[PDB]
């Protein structure tokens, strides 16, 4: 019961943290960005990688957290800060800046969130034009070995929506991810080596198992 | 309109909680499902699947295809061991990079029985006989040929059968208390002029239908 | 009616409160930790020694609250701080830095909460291989007297959930812990001397009760 | 949608409310229950056992098994009392610690009935007779064999009867205002040659079924 | 009265949520509607007209 795939794979964790600023001299730093795909955290890879096939919805959570800039000056009385999250899907336009005209574009969702409430939260189905997700591709993309166009799953993008001249301020995002409504197909073998980036099954060879002292040896009972 | 109040628990976020959420994208309708051959509903699936055990695992040959050949030597020795180890799959060394070790390892409590295959890989002229002798959990391994004959034990003719099986019933988790398993020589291998000298025994290990785990949590491997 | 067992059992408490910084020098002081057991609660544990064997569900409550360090820097202006509360069940991975991979463990249930809210809150049920738990053993670990494995309840560990070089604060951390749908077994002796420590039963030898003036004496009546 | 609207005691954490929580651990089956013996109900099934009176607390003697025990001297002393006590359960220091003691010390108030049972331990020679009277609450206890006697009592002859049992109907709690009980020589006891002496008597309390509590508080012991 | 527990997404605004709203102007009957000729319910109604290719792009 404990071991059905709901059971085992639907469950949350914290897979991106970044900080994002009000006012900078980068204009890099004024938002945050992530790319959605499950292969940059090293526990929910290795329960994936279990299938060959999956199919799920995704639950999206956000804390966020700010704070004044040591910088110098003090006796502020400031309301409380309100953020935007924008969620691209796949073919869809990316922004460059803090100013750019995709952060109004109909067709990107989007949560306006102040602080003090609840924490924001929204839920994205299955998107793909093909019938399944795949862990494993033997192929090209086109030309990358190992990538195929149909893992698609979109983009996130922070930022805090000011007017103009703003007060400096930092915040701190972090993303809670968790599929839904799981489906599997074709089970393979656990991974053996630990990995090595995040793109391909590169590896360096490694041992079947730990040794003993001789093939007859089984420790004296207690 | 309502006269409504809030309790403790309002405006938390639960990390384990289970609500509806607002969907992203409502206007989307989703591609069907595809009937893919190879459908898993259950983590049991994948231990009740035979894999072959790495016995051999001393100095020297960790890294080669050695470590799963149990060798039967030539000549007459027809009281020594062959083999032996404590059936323990989770914690040790030799069951527990097999597919029914590796899922053991995600689960906190697990019990049931287990599945021991053992198959005869010599030429088709050679023949003689082995004792496969097994001692519960709290008794000491036999050290002789004649007091593994008078525990619980099997007579294996090679050259009427190639293989054995044995189940085993009492498996728990946490000087071991544990069972174990012994193989000895009752005969020695004969064989007529012109085929080769030495041979091989392997292993291999599957779960029983009544295999049950509990308290899903992280595995030490990555 | 007062008199059941689940009015005289269920009911809440504070058994630790622990306090820990988002940066130090000892790296310890960055996150808080809590065994779970009902034996350094000598409240709780008098009434729970009234019976020999015990069964419930645990309930448990966070107070939580923060302060910046007294150290030098003011003028901040800072948005509401992240908290996460991890659980592990027994034989899970335990974390010994605040950067750990198991902080990310997939089966380790884990709750993230903003301060502002209403006070987070865990469900845990009734974890045993075995069919209950109990006060008293008079046995051997397998060697410690009295310490038998089947009590193991698992832990509690707490952290901020900050970026990079995060600012200076101090969080303490109040847990109430309530045991629900009980049953007991076996009805015992109250306790008659002080406890000692909180892994024995040893005392030191206590008069039966205290002393009148003779075995005639009744006070004058008003 | 559903326009709602939030009460006072939104959002509060009450130590004693109810109400369903999230579990940690959904996907875990738990053991099932044992039909082990002796399962208690109600905490009034503890306190309906007779246990040993401390009736002979005085100094000198507090921590030995002679605390327990009334002595019955030789010779001729037909008048002279053997003991009295007033019957104040949870307050008085030789009702305090027994059984039904410890139980009324968790409540702040309580009422019923009491059993009290007399045994005497002699050899099976002695013959002799006991007055035992009671005096109800508000009324004094008396100074003579001849007024107790023109009150609520008992002739118990120990060559017939080896137990005598007493059951008290008015048991409340808070110059005490509580009925007595006193014990005396009607005749002295009588011995053929070759048997000791002296002689015991002891002491069992007991509550009867209409037994009640209210106000579970704090135990003043620990 | 009647016992009540906020969860989590409590106070958030989601700009995608679909809630019922309070009306501004109770009051005020609006103008019934009018059979306008060309109605469309669906862009792909849009998308099966025929439109001229600039083939000599060059």
């Amino acid at each position: 019961s404990e071991s059905s795939i709901e059971n085992f794979l639907c469950r949350s964790a914290c897979v991106y943290m970044g900080e994002y600023h009000t006012t900078n001299t980068d204009t890099s730093k004024l938002f945050a960005s992530w790319t959605i795909n499950a292969r940059r955290m090293v526990q929910m890879r290795r329960k994936l990688e279990l299938f060959t096939y999956v199919r799920f919805d995704m639950e999206v959570t956000f804390v966020i957290t700010s704070k004044q800039d040591q910088g110098t000056q003090l006796g502020q009385d400031m309301p409380p800060l309100t953020h935007q999250i924008m969620y691209i899907p796949p073919g869809g336009p990316i922004p460059k800046s803090v100013t750019d005209y995709t952060w109004q574009t109909s067709t990107n969702p989007s949560i306006f969130w102040t602080e003090g409430n609840a924490p924001p939260r929204m839920s994205i189905p299955f998107i793909s034009i093909g019938n399944a997700y795949s862990n494993f591709y033997d192929g090209w993309s086109h030309g990358v070995y190992g990538y195929n166009t149909l893992n698609h799953m979109g983009q996130i993008y922070v930022r805090h929506v000011n007017g103009s001249s703003p007060l400096p301020m930092t915040s701190t995002v972090r993303m809670y991810f968790k599929p839904k409504h799981v489906k599997v197909w074709v089970p393979r073998p656990p991974r053996l080596c630990q990995y090595k980036n995040a793109s391909t099954v590169n590896f360096t060879p490694t041992n079947i198992t730990e040794k003993r002292q001789s093939i007859n040896y089984i420790p004296e009972t207690v | 309109g309502l006269p409504v109040m809030n309790t403790p628990g309002s405006n938390q976020f639960l990390t384990s909680d289970d609500f509806q959420s607002p969907s992203a994208m409502p206007q989307f309708d989703v591609t069907p499902e595809l009937n893919i051959p190879g459908e898993v509903q259950n983590l049991m699936e994948i231990a009740e699947v035979d894999s072959v055990v790495p016995v051999n695992n001393v100095e020297g040959k960790l890294d080669t295809m050695e470590i799963y050949r149990i060798p039967v030597q030539s000549g007459n020795h027809q009281s020594s061991q062959v083999f032996g180890f404590q059936v323990q799959p989770g914690l040790d060394n030799v069951f527990k990079h097999t597919l029914l070790g590796e899922i053991l390892n995600y689960y906190a409590h697990w019990s049931g029985s287990i599945k021991l295959t053992f198959v005869f890989c010599g030429s088709a002229m050679a023949t003689g006989k082995f004792l496969l002798a097994y001692a519960p959990p709290g008794a000491n391994a036999p050290k002789s040929r004649k007091d593994a004959m008078l525990g619980t034990h099997i007579i294996w003719d090679v050259g009427l059968q190639s293989s054995c099986v044995l189940c085993i019933p009492w498996i728990s988790q946490t000087y071991t208390s544990a069972g174990n398993v012994t193989c000895w020589y009752q005969t020695g291998i004969v064989v007529p002029a012109g085929t080769p000298t030495s041979c091989s025994i392997m292993c291999f290990v599957s779960a029983c239908n009544d295999f049950s785990v509990r308290l899903l949590k992280d595995t030490p491997f990555i």
